[PDB]
């Protein structure tokens, strides 16, 4: 009987973690306000079996991924920020996900924070507070089941457009900016098709489609930016940082504002591997920059006679 | 130094375990004989007599063996065969208590005038015990035996031992009262059913002795009937002395086993992480096939006892190596990687080593991850694959058992070429880089004996070409 | 030993006060309380005020001692209301106290440490080591070792591994030091020097007759010779292994093969039970990778000090 007792009450683990909490925040002499969100939170995670995640941790990769494709899979699906997607893009983020219980009445993010962590909805609607210089909110966008928040900053480079509110208790499904950001690389005609969603589906979305108008300019500057970063660290020889960039989704076929490109540039530099990664890609050999120069060209300009090798190669 | 003195005998010794198996025994008798030749016996009575003097004659010997076995010592922890060593430490120890408990007391108390004093002397006898201590010590070492089902036997024994004293110290109180006031005792106003213990001095030995351990028993589990109960002042105290101290021993008997029942749990913790997992599965209606792949990890978590395979971190490295050199070898022979090199290379691989088991379905290495662990497959099965742009995996040749995986990028100080996967249970022997890295320095020529294998590995496999 | 007093002192005051609510009644009505009705045996406690005043202690701390462990022989027991009142309040709350002694108890044994760990691990490991089959000699080694080590307190070094590392560096300092100082490979060197190699040192204890390491082997462990004996043995191809030196105290070994970048000269081999501390031979090759310095001032002690043994020189 001692032994059944001791194994610990599911309430009293409760118990002990609520009061380590609040010895914690009465140590910090913190505010009634906060204080009763976190103790109410605290609530929502241990009723909602919290330590469910605990649990996952033991069970290994594939497992884990099995009971994910079967609980977030079905509802992510119908999520139309990831319709269009390879399959193989929605079941890995639905490996990586989390599910948070909110409790009515609250807020997560606040416009023109970092947004780090991306949500989805599983259930309940929230508000899209967006403060405006006065002070006041509208909501231009209502995100009920199956919709999804802080994204349009992730994805279009930005940050949140909106301080989300929760309108009713909610279930949403958390997914790391820098998870995402892994998955988002390894998948390319998907991420685009993202990308065309984002825009799509901005339509409901009205000073969100202000931030849309300088959307359709990030991903403009997006594109032009990561060309740059490419040709960067094509001149400046940072080989590393050319493979991170590439597989960003940088196209080796952009060149810049003088419509050159970074084969060009490692061509003139005489950096041959950043040349022979970019001929791996596949950019033209024969391409002619706004002044004529070609990276034969541009090879044999500064006597680079390894790259002038690769190039008549 | 068992050459240097001879007569001295082992303490693990053959022909002195079964001494020790025969004085235990005696010591056992003596302990649980001297509180009733104390109590029910106001002088040994001649029928026993012979009995009594040869169970002296039986520790008389033991403190002469004792002066000749060898003990381990507790600052070399060798043991020392010196009969000068060997002496000193009955002499100090223990010599002084067995001798004076070998004495002819009863003799001694029935040729002094039956002087009830001289007879108090007979409680030495008890010191004998230390031998049931002794044996129970050393039977705490055996694994055969928890160590704390041991701590609980041990305490039963205790209270064997108390209450057997108790009853005896009981009726002794009781005999000391003088035979007309024995109404005054608690025996002596006895009424059980019609049966009066009046002529209570008279009764048999064992109705007397059962009575009184009746007695003992019943308030060791504080049952208290009340049937028998202290009547004067010296049994109202020796009750309460008794009765306290018998608290205390019966909390920690309830300890000891709470103890052995709480901590004492190996198969349970599976069964409670089955609980829960259970529920979880049932609250999110799992696919039974995949029920059944976690309940396949939890159990192989208990199965593969990955513990038993962490405990060699603690083994020191020498012998740690040798018990490599016993079970990896063979495995380490079945790598085609290695084949033909030189039995020290082959050694050294199999001194650094660690085992470990996988579960099927999972994955193990993963693609772009730069290989930090070289893996050898030696029972189970293997396949890798590499996503592509698109995100579709590209198959590769399957890792059967008796293969090694992975080496080709250690070799190459190149990240994990393909995201690896787990089909089925594998005995994955594990080496590190750097281990390895090593030992290929020091053996340049098997290194190279090497390089030749891994071209037509190479080969072997068109994923690695 | 707190609730054991406790128990002295409730069970005291307990007997006093029964008592004295015997006395609270009349004389005349002394047959209607516990003592004046109270005949044991003969002796029949009637004038019970007039009684010697030890046996009047004795019966009611009688009862109060039984009442305590619950014997409740009844010989004496409540008879008034008053009594009646007071046991019930007394054993109501000596269950609650004798409860507190029970499981302060069990506590103590479940905070089992040293031997009961000790044992545990023993059982685990010989559970194992049936499973490999391992060479019963192997096998002795084995918990020889392991023994050895709860007697050597190796476990202790877990301990150790909470205290941070600048702590932990001072420990090492103050006990190892000296011990370093009396090697003679480092004869010279720098106490930033010094201080890393004392720092990185591990205690180990081995027994007697063992092997150390094996000769013509990648030692990865340079030992420090403390305590005991140990020795070298030269293995030829017909097993006739030959003394070298007897490694005494302060004896270090291991460094030869280490530094040299050979193979293990020699078979190191036990003669007694000896304490070494220990050196990774990749920690003494990254501190030589710092103070190399330190690391040159060796090599030409190794030249001097090695002349001394032809074996070794």
């Amino acid at each position: 009987i001692t032994a059944l007792i001791v194994k610990g009450s599911n309430t009293e683990r409760f118990r002990d973690k609520m009061n380590d909490l609040i010895s914690f925040m009465n140590r910090k002499k913190l505010g009634r306000d906060l204080r009763s969100q976190i103790t109410g939170h605290v609530r929502l995670q241990y009723d909602s079996h919290y330590t469910d995640t605990v649990m996952l941790q033991d069970i290994p990769a594939s497992i884990r991924a099995k009971i994910a494709q079967l609980l977030y899979l079905p509802y992510i699906k119908k999520v139309p920020l990831f319709k269009g997607c390879s399959t193989e893009f929605i079941n890995q983020i639905v490996i990586r996900l989390h599910e948070e219980y909110f409790l009515p009445g609250e807020v997560i993010t606040e416009q023109g924070n970092v947004v780090d962590h991306l949500y989805f909805v599983c259930e309940g609607l929230l508000e899209a507070l967006v403060t405006k210089t006065d002070g006041s909110e509208e909501s231009v966008t209502l995100l009920g089941p199956h919709t999804s928040f802080g994204d349009i900053s992730i994805i279009c480079n930005i940050s949140q457009p909106f301080t989300v509110r929760v309108c009713e208790l909610c279930h949403l499904l958390r997914l790391d900016k820098q998870s995402f950001s892994n998955i988002l690389e390894i998948y390319f005609h998907d991420g685009r098709t993202i990308l065309n969603n984002i825009m799509e589906e901005k339509e409901s979305n009205d000073r969100i489609k202000k931030l849309e108008s300088d959307i359709v300019i990030h991903i403009g500057k997006q594109e032009a930016e990561l060309a740059l970063k490419v040709n960067s660290a094509a001149f400046q020889g940072d080989f590393y940082q050319l493979k991170s960039l590439i597989r960003s989704g940088a196209d080796p076929n952009k060149t810049d504002y003088d419509g050159r490109s970074p084969l060009h540039l490692a061509a003139c530099r005489g950096y041959e591997d950043i040349t022979l990664f970019l001929i791996q890609e596949g950019v033209d050999v024969n391409l002619k920059d706004k002044f004529g120069h070609t990276p034969l060209f541009e090879a044999v300009k500064a006597g680079q006679e390894g790259v002038i090798g690769l190039l008549v190669k | 130094g068992h050459n240097d003195y001879k007569y001295i005998i082992h303490p693990k010794n053959r022909w002195y375990k079964a001494w020790e198996m025969f004085i235990l025994v005696w010591a056992i008798y003596s302990s649980l004989f001297t509180p009733m030749e104390f109590g029910f016996f106001r002088g040994l009575p001649e029928r026993l007599f012979v009995l009594d003097i040869v169970g002296q004659i039986a520790f008389l010997v033991d403190i002469v063996l004792q002066f000749f076995v060898a003990y381990r010592d507790t600052q070399t922890y060798r043991t020392v065969y010196k009969p000068t060593r060997i002496a000193f430490r009955y002499l100090k120890s223990h010599f002084l208590m067995d001798f004076i408990g070998c004495f002819p007391w009863d003799l001694i108390y029935k040729a002094s005038g039956k002087h009830e004093l001289v007879r108090y002397l007979l409680w030495i006898r008890l010191f004998r015990v230390r031998k049931v201590v002794e044996f129970f010590q050393r039977l705490e070492k055996d694994t055969r035996i928890n160590y704390l089902f041991t701590r609980i036997l041990k305490l039963l024994f205790v209270e064997v031992y108390c209450t057997h004293t108790a009853a005896c110290i009981f009726y002794y109180l009781a005999t000391t009262l003088p035979p007309e006031n024995e109404g005054y005792t608690w025996i002596g106003s006895l009424k059980l059913g019609d049966y009066s213990y009046e002529n209570f001095r008279e009764i048999d030995l064992w109705k007397r002795y059962t009575t009184a351990l009746y007695f003992a028993i019943v308030t060791m589990a504080t049952v208290g009937y009340g049937d028998i109960h202290a009547v004067n002042l010296r049994e109202m105290i020796f009750v309460m002395i008794y009765v306290s101290f018998d608290m205390v021993l019966g909390a920690y008997l309830i300890g000891n086993i709470t103890a052995l029942i709480v901590k004492g749990s190996n198969t349970e913790r599976f069964r409670d992480k089955m609980n829960d997992l259970i529920s979880f599965m049932n609250r999110k209606k799992l696919g039974r096939d995949l029920r059944s792949q976690i309940t396949g990890h939890v159990r192989l978590q208990y199965d593969s006892h990955y513990t038993d395979t962490v405990m060699l971190q603690d083994i020191p490295a020498s012998i740690r190596a040798k018990i490599a050199q016993l079970l990896y070898l063979p495995y380490i022979k079945k790598v085609p990687l290695f084949k033909g090199c030189s039995t020290e290379f082959i050694n050294q691989i199999v001194i650094r080593l660690h085992e470990e088991y996988f579960l099927p379905g999972e994955v193990i290495t993963e693609q772009g991850n730069v290989v930090d662990h070289l893996y050898f497959v030696c029972e189970g099965l293997l396949e890798a694959l590499v996503t592509k742009t698109d995100g579709s995996e590209e198959s590769v040749t399957l890792l059967g058992p008796h293969t090694s995986f992975g080496d080709i990028s250690i070799i190459c100080n190149i990240s994990q070429p393909f995201t690896v996967r787990v089909c089925e249970l594998c005995h994955l022997l594990r080496l590190d880089k750097q281990s390895f890295s090593n030992i290929l320095e020091i053996y340049f020529h098997d290194g190279r004996t090497i390089l030749n294998n891994i071209m037509e590995e190479k080969e072997s496999n068109d994923r690695i070409k």
